[PDB]
């Protein structure tokens, strides 16, 4: 498990230098703010049919009320180009919070605990996961337990003993072909059917597809090698 | 989840086929290319809403020929080969009920693109979801997909709300009866009213009637001596016909600047909606929600995605 | 002799199902697998 | 033995420490062994 571990980690490094595209969104809305902000800036330029886009030239060539004509045309153009800007900044803002209060529920489910959400802190059952800063934006290094080697198995809802019908207490019924056994639902390690194992209910008429084996029951041969324990002392005791 | 990819050429929408019309425009310049980014953004978009939703799993699970399901009775939900459109029955009504203006914006550089998906690479993705959901439980969201007897799977849902699994196979028959009679009322009910489907309509006629009004905002005069412009340029020369043009430009430049904007911000809600529905796939489809009424109220057990124009419906089992 | 060409996507891999009435599959190995997740 | 599971071997536990593990079913048993030899032995007696 810790080499698997290492091994990731060791794949994290080599995945952030090997590509230019992992940085993808938090280089995206560096390039969003900056070409806005020359966009912004590109419309200084523009005449919005004033005789000049330099305002001082204007004033060295046309009278108070000529001037105002033509410099009201760069005030309404130019107080235009603010009030977009400042729009498509203002959405650009209302993007990035739902980002960061995303990224504060997960700092707060996937870093200060472990989420049982599905694939809400990376794919695969979460099991830590590791903040890094980075500009602008956070990066989480997610941990998660993915199953990798699965076999085919028989399987059946319930069994039947005494006559009566047993459940897993936990895990699932499963059968090696030759053999009944209880296992956990997520790791396969088989175990004798038990008591312990095990809980009881109603007969064996109702569930459909249940089948016929023992229960094993770890009360009974401590009872069994009691008998014999018993029976030695009435062998002994039939000698005097 | 999604809308229609508007695209828009803002030369066209300000000055079609006038270039006396198009040197004025280069005055102002770049409020073109900007808008056109603009909604660039926004098109792009519905292919990332689309995939995010929908492209949840990478490999296309299929059902067996054979239904022992333990009497639930999916065959409502699942796809039907009969069809020339690979969907499910519980689809269709929601493909008949959602809803010339169409050729109108058309013919005015207003243009709506395809998705990248189209809809039966929706039904395709959803049958996949659901054939999984079935056959393997959470399980292939997680890793591999592992099969389970689907009273088995039933058996973990319901030790998910501590209901014990005895509890289940007790009563496996009414238990699939109710599941059956519930999918009855479901087809009952989407094939009965429309109103239930509201919030998807209600989507397309904002959208419609926002191409409607930027349309209706060409037949405007805005103080010049016409809101036709070729019948400026017709009448006036090039002193006096730029100024009742500089007019339109303006006020029809501040009505697509208006529109975009709108849409800009209405996109911001539809993204809210389809990050919600991609969490409500990932927890409700792939999972099992602990969160309370989160997957529709009562005790969550599983949810069945079915595929909607520009949205998704989610079917939520709970037990009561 | 590389060109460009046009296709309709292939969403995935087919697969189908291995499922049966009585049939399960299990884990007798997992990966401990690492991801990144980028945020702003 | 009804707080705790059982697994594997000693081996392959690194940082495993030694301790009795109770059984309760032990001298519940144990008491009729005395219980037992209390008959055992009377059974002598006549
Ligand atoms: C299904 O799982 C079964 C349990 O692991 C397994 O059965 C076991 O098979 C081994 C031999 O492979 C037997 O080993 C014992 O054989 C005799 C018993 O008297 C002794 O000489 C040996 O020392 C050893 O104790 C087990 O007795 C047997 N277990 C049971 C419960 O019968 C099956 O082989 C597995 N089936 C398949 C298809 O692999
Ligand atoms: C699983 O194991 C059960 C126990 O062996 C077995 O039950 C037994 O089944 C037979 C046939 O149904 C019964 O046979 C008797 O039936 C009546 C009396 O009730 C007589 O008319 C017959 O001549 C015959 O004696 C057993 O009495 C019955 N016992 C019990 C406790 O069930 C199941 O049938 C087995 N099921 C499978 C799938 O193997
Ligand atoms: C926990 O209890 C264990 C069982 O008593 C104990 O293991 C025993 O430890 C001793 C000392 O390490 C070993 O002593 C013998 O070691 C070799 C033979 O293996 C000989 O060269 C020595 O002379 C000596 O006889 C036992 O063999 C060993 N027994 C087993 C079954 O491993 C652990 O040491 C205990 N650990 C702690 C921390 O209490
Ligand atoms: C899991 O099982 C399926 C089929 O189920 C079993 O298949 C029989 C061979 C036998 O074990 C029966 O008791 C079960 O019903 C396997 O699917 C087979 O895959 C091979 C290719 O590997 C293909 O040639 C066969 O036609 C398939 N048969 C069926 C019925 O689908 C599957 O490979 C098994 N998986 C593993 C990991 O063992
Ligand atoms: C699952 O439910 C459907 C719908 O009732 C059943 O299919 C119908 O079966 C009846 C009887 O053969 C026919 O009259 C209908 O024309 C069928 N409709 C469709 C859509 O196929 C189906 O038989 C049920 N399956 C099970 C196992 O109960
Ligand atoms: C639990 O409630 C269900 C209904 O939700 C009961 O099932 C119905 O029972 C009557 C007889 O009492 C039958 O006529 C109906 O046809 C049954 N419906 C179905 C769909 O099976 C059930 O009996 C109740 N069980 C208990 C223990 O109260
Ligand atoms: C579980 O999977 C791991 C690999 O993911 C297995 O570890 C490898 O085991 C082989 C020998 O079987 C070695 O050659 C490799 O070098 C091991 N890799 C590592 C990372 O240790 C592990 O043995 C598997 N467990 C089982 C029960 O099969
Ligand atoms: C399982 O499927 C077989 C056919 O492959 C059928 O005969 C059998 O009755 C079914 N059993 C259960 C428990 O569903
Ligand atoms: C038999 O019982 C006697 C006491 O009555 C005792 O001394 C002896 O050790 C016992 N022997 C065995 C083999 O149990
Ligand atoms: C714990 O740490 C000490 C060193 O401080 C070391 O000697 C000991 O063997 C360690 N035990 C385990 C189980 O790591
Ligand atoms: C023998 O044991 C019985 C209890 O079973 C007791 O009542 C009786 O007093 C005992 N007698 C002797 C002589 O020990």
């Amino acid at each position: 498990i810790a080499n698997q571990f290492n091994s990731a980690i060791g794949k994290i490094q080599d995945s952030l230098s090997s590509t230019a595209s992992a940085l993808g969104k938090l280089q995206d809305v560096v390039n969003q703010n900056a070409q806005a902000l020359n966009t912004l800036v590109k419309q200084l330029s523009s005449n919005f049919g004033a005789i000049s886009s330099v305002l001082n030239d204007i004033l060295s060539r046309l009278d108070k009320v000529e001037a105002e004509v033509q410099i009201d045309r760069l005030i309404t153009g130019r107080l235009q180009s603010l009030q977009t800007y400042v729009t498509q900044q203002l959405i650009r803002a209302a993007e990035i919070r739902a980002s960061a209060n995303l990224a504060a529920i997960k700092m707060s489910e996937c870093v200060l605990g472990q989420s049982k959400r599905v694939d809400f802190c990376g794919k695969g059952y979460h099991l830590m996961s590791f903040p890094q800063s980075a500009p602008h934006g956070v990066v989480f290094l997610h941990v998660t337990y993915v199953p990798a080697q699965e076999k085919n198995f028989t399987t059946a809802p319930a069994i039947c003993h005494d006559g009566k019908a047993h459940f897993p207490r936990e895990g699932v019924f499963v059968s090696n072909g030759t053999h009944w056994f209880v296992t956990q639902r997520n790791f396969y390690e088989p175990q004798i059917i038990t008591t312990d194992n095990t809980f009881v209910s109603g007969n064996c008429d109702v569930v459909i597809g249940i089948v016929n084996n023992t229960v094993y029951d770890p009360l009974q041969p401590e009872l069994d090698s009691f008998k014999e324990e018993l029976d030695k002392y009435f062998k002994n005791h039939t000698s005097p | 989840v999604s809308m229609t990819k508007t695209s828009v050429d803002c030369t066209m929408y300000i000055c079609g086929d006038s270039t006396e019309c198009s040197n004025l425009l280069l005055q102002y310049g770049s409020f073109c290319t900007q808008l056109n980014r603009a909604l660039t953004g926004i098109a792009v978009e519905q292919d990332k809403n689309t995939q995010e939703v929908f492209a949840q799993v990478k490999q296309i699970y299929k059902t067996p020929p054979i239904k022992d399901f333990g009497g639930f009775n999916f065959s409502q939900i699942l796809p039907d080969p009969s069809k020339p459109s690979k969907r499910s029955f519980i689809e269709d009504l929601l493909f008949n009920k959602v809803t010339d203006l169409i050729c109108a914006q058309k013919f005015n550089g207003l243009t709506v693109l395809p998705p990248l998906l189209t809809d039966e690479m929706i039904a395709q993705y959803t049958s996949a979801l659901l054939a999984g959901t079935i056959t393997s439980g959470w399980t292939f969201g997680a890793g591999a997909a592992l099969q389970i007897p689907f009273a088995m799977q039933m058996a973990y849902r319901f030790n998910g709300i501590g209901v014990t699994q005895n509890v289940l196979y007790e009563n496996q028959k009414l238990i699939a009866n109710q599941f059956n009679s519930a999918i009855g009322k479901i087809q009952d009910s989407l094939s009965s009213t429309a109103s239930a489907l509201g919030k998807l309509q209600d989507v397309v006629n904002q959208n419609a009637q926002a191409l409607n009004t930027l349309v209706k905002q060409l037949s405007s005069n805005f103080g010049a001596i016409s809101s036709v412009l070729n019948d400026i340029l017709s009448r006036l020369d090039k002193v006096e016909a730029e100024v009742q043009i500089d007019r339109l430009i303006t006020g029809r430049l501040q009505s697509l600047q208006t529109y975009v904007t709108q849409q800009l911000i209405r996109a911001a809600e539809i993204r809210a909606s389809a990050n919600l529905a991609a969490i409500k796939m990932s927890e409700c489809v792939l999972g099992q929600s602990k969160r309370v009424d989160f997957c529709g109220k009562g005790y969550h057990l599983m949810s069945f995605p079915q595929s909607a124009p520009h949205g998704v419906v989610f079917l939520h089992v709970t037990y009561v | 002799s590389q060109s460009i060409i046009a296709y309709t996507m292939s969403l995935g891999a087919e697969n189908s199902v291995a499922y049966s009435n009585n049939s399960i599959a299990i884990p007798t190995n997992f990966t401990i697998s690492v991801t990144t997740e980028i945020l702003p």
